[PDB]
């Protein structure tokens, strides 16, 4: 006897009226639904139900719990069928019409979430310090009492739960830690990720290759150090999820190292509200960024890793305000507050990045760490022209359906070029103007350009890209000592 | 008793989703909540209610007791339907929060379901607190209409008294005519004057007349571009032919005011551009047509935000917000000059107004800025 949840069908529509396949107190009109063997096709009832607020739809992280002395988990059985259906409702059931919520309808896991967090509701009030947390037909209740205690709390909650039908598995049957839940191992002092095996196979098709890609990140989440591009070659123009790759011999190397590597166990501390939370970010190769966060030196509560290309031209100041913005956001959830950064990139740098770029850009309270390698700016564009250099009046221009362009200058001091593209676009022969420019100029340059496009890329300092053509661009600044691009319209 | 209110035909209540807040903020929301329910403004929901709003916590103009704020913009969208022309040129307006009478209304009960939002919890440990009204809420556009023959008739006689004043009401504020709007200036475009001048100078120059001949096409830059002829040192100075002083005299005389025939027409959306110059500088225009501004402005950062871009950002996007009901009425479109995930994160810790506006997220343009500082 537990408050019944009122539910009415999507407006417009009438209980599921399908007729009965041919075949060989939880149940007591022009309804009726398949029904055979007790599995029941609700189908069509719920495509009829109304919607109910989300269920669970966001689990929690381990690096995000308290360590507790004891944890234990209690399932509920006969979960739905111990919970009464809206008396109303229940016709449209009929197929012979439940009073309990069904095994297979819409509702029913909401429902019961609902009933559950109204049951436990009493229990939790004069249990503060007892933390229960429900994940479908389970209940994962931690505290801070010793063995005996907490036992014979377990037991009261047992009993609470008893008052309402809800029966659970006792003492004896109840399964013990560590918890094997979503891909974790909990303990009540420490977590990790369960088991992982690499095969040690002499015959790799595509959907082992896949799995194990697989299996690899998943594990990156604590292992860093994890390689999956030497294999990740190895799907390349793959025929299809039977075909046998043969793992080339730079593909048993990052195999058997990254094997190595998931020799050595690795365990996740658990969070202490007293202490502050700290990120550091290490920037590991071009485009790819490591972080561990910690409140002990050493004893990470997460580690993780990102390579996300926001674009197609970045350098490393945008690149790190992202990885930034994803641990900030991943620990908001998580924790509920912004760790402290320990980035590799100093005050100076960023200040004159954030103050300059044409987009507001913030990093929350950091302090720099000197650990090489250090993110900085590899050039400056002069902010004023320069005296004494060369200037390059620039044009590039190509036709858009013939791709057929040309790029070349014009420079105060005589000197003239103009070469000829082929299968290009317009921006690429603005572009090839430019590097054209630079190519042939010394260390120090004035160029004028009539492409905006060129000059929007450039301006924003870019230090890595997509573009063969707009790398080769960046590698010709780094070396001048002076570039000083200005614009002017067009014809 | 209550008014009968209702959803454009055929539309359904929102349901957005509620986004990561923090602990300091969940708890302020919480126990905010827990007094709301004992004052039945608020009642707890079941799952049959599939409706929801984002919800978080503000602190209002130098205050220290935390605001609820409900983000009713998608209810707002979708809530079926129901300016002091003088009030811009008044020497000073204040603006005075009267959102806690909607309390005192009921809000009918049909409607109720709509106003569902929900509390989150640390790491999802837990389902999240779900609610949902059972009075007029604060921020809904119903709120000010409904409660509206009550509001005047409460200032019926404030305004026979003194029916010089002007009462302006919006949303959850009250305009009386601390806003200063008569000191309100639209920054117009403004050529160099120098001394000497670089062929960089003219180019520079020639570039922004281009742009500003977008605004103004009696602008004519035949004559600077003469002075361009050649392909000089940038740093090489060019005496200006008289015939180009003239040209560039036209042209600063053309841009001493507003282009001509610039309405506003209510039937219209009103967008805002922001512009982030440096030095905590940053510009904004507010127009409906391109190039045809209905007011373009400038702000300086305020202080405690020096190192701050993202507070800038929404202190100035408040600024210009407030703005705009000032004058029109209505809050306009932003395209904010930021990264959508950044601005998503941080915008509710520097936020005070009761009122969300509208935005979207840009890529700045470089030319574009060289131009209206
Ligand atoms: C998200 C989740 C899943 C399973 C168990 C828990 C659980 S059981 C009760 C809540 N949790 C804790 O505080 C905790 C700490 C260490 C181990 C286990 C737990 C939490």
């Amino acid at each position: 006897p537990i408050e019944t949840v009122p539910v009415k069908l999507k407006p417009g529509m009438d209980g599921p009226k399908v007729k009965q396949w041919p075949l060989t107190g939880k149940i007591s009109n022009p309804y009726n639904t398949p029904v055979f063997a007790k599995l029941v096709d609700f189908r069509e009832l719920n495509k009829r139900t109304q919607d109910f607020w989300e269920v669970q739809l966001g689990i929690p992280h381990p690096a995000g719990l308290k360590k507790k002395k004891s944890v234990t988990v209690l399932d509920v059985g006969d979960a739905y069928f111990s919970v009464p259906l809206d008396e109303d409702f229940r016709k449209y059931t009929a197929f012979y019409q439940y009073n309990v919520l069904p095994q297979g309808w819409k509702g029913s896991p909401a429902i019961f979430q609902s009933s559950m967090t109204k049951i436990l509701e009493p229990f939790r009030k004069q249990n503060p310090d007892i933390v229960i947390y429900q994940y479908m037909d389970d209940l994962y209740v931690g505290s801070d009492l010793e063995i005996g205690q907490h036992r014979t709390k377990i037991e009261e909650l047992r009993q609470h739960l008893l008052r309402w039908g809800l029966t659970t598995p006792d003492k004896k049957h109840q399964k013990e830690p560590p918890f094997l839940w979503m891909g974790y191992e909990l303990h009540p002092d420490k977590w990790t990720v369960q088991p992982i095996v690499l095969p040690e196979k002499d015959s790799w098709t595509v959907n082992d290759i896949q799995k194990l890609v697989g299996k690899l990140n998943w594990a990156s989440q604590i292992y860093p150090g994890i390689k999956v591009r030497q294999l990740c070659k190895l799907l390349r123009g793959t025929k299809a999820l039977t075909e046998v790759i043969p793992l080339t011999e730079e593909a048993e190397l990052e195999l058997a190292e990254n094997r190595e590597i998931l020799k050595e166990p690795v365990h996740g501390v658990y969070y202490d509200p007293s202490k502050d939370l700290i990120a550091e970010i290490q920037k590991q190769g071009q485009g790819q960024w490591t972080y561990q966060i910690y409140q002990e030196p050493f004893k990470n509560l997460k580690t993780g890793k990102y390579a996300r290309m926001r674009g197609a031209h970045t350098n490393d100041v945008k690149q790190l305000t992202e990885a930034v913005q994803k641990i900030t956001t991943e620990s908001i959830v998580i924790w509920g507050k912004t760790p402290k950064f320990k980035l590799p990139i100093q005050k100076e740098t960023w200040e004159t990045w954030w103050t300059e770029y044409w987009q507001a850009t913030w990093i929350p309270e950091w302090e720099f760490v000197n650990t090489p390698p250090l993110v900085k700016l590899w050039y400056q564009l002069e902010k004023e022209p320069i005296v004494g250099a060369e200037t390059f009046y620039v044009d590039g221009a190509a036709n858009r359906e013939t791709k057929l362009g040309k790029a070349g200058y014009v420079t105060n001091r005589g000197r003239q070029k103009v070469v000829t593209l082929t299968d290009t676009t317009n921006q690429k022969t603005e572009l090839q103007a430019i590097y054209l420019a630079l190519q042939d100029s010394g260390l120090e340059v004035n160029i004028v350009t009539d492409s905006q496009y060129a000059l929007g890329i450039i301006q924003a300092q870019p230090d890595q890209s997509e573009s063969e053509l707009v790398n080769q661009i960046i590698e010709q600044l780094i070396k001048k000592e002076k570039v000083y691009l200005a614009w002017v319209p067009a014809h | 008793e209550t008014v009968p209110v209702k959803l454009k035909p055929g539309m359904d209540g929102p349901k957005v989703k509620q986004w990561p807040l923090t602990e300091e903020k969940i708890k302020a929301l919480v126990e905010i909540c827990t007094e709301m329910e004992k004052e039945g403004k608020i009642s707890k929901i079941g799952p049959e209610n599939p409706y929801n709003t984002p919800v978080f916590a503000i602190k209002k103009k130098d205050s220290t007791k935390w605001r609820k704020l409900v983000d009713f913009r998608e209810l707002n969208k979708r809530t079926q339907d129901f300016h002091p022309a003088g009030l811009k040129k008044k020497k000073s307006v204040t603006v005075l929060d009267v959102g806690d009478a909607y309390f005192s209304v009921p809000l009918d009960e049909d409607f109720r379901k709509y106003t569902a939002f929900t509390i989150p919890s640390i790491n999802n440990e837990t389902p999240g607190i779900r609610y949902q009204y059972n009075v007029l809420p604060q921020g809904w556009k119903g709120s000010p209409a409904i409660f509206q023959s009550s509001m005047t008739k409460i200032l019926e006689p404030f305004r026979k008294q003194n029916p010089d004043i002007v009462i302006y009401q919006y949303m959850d504020d009250l305009y009386v005519g601390e806003l200063h709007p008569d000191k309100w200036t639209v920054q117009p475009i403004v050529l160099p004057e120098k001394d000497s001048w670089t062929v960089n100078d003219i180019q520079k120059l020639v570039g922004k007349l281009n742009w500003a001949s977008q605004i103004y096409p009696g602008i004519k830059v035949r004559q600077l571009c003469k002075l361009l002829r050649g392909t000089k040192a940038l740093t090489e100075v060019i005496p200006l032919t008289e015939e180009a002083e003239l040209e560039l005299a036209e042209n600063r005389e053309i841009l001493k005011e507003p282009v001509h025939g610039v309405y506003y027409d209510p039937s219209k959306d009103l967008i805002a551009e922001i512009q982030k110059q440096g030095q905590g500088q940053w510009t904004y225009q507010i127009y409906q047509e391109p190039f045809k501004n209905l007011k373009t402005g400038k702000y300086a950062r305020m202080r405690g935000a020096h190192t701050n871009d993202v507070k800038q950002l929404t202190e100035a996007v408040q600024k210009i917000t407030t703005e705009s009901i000032v004058i029109w009425g209505k809050t306009p479109k932003f395209k904010l000059p930021i990264q959508k995930e950044t601005w998503e994160t941080w915008w509710t810790e520097y936020w005070q107004a009761t009122w969300i506006p509208e935005w979207e997220f840009v890529n700045t343009p470089p030319l574009v800025k060289l131009w209206y500082q």
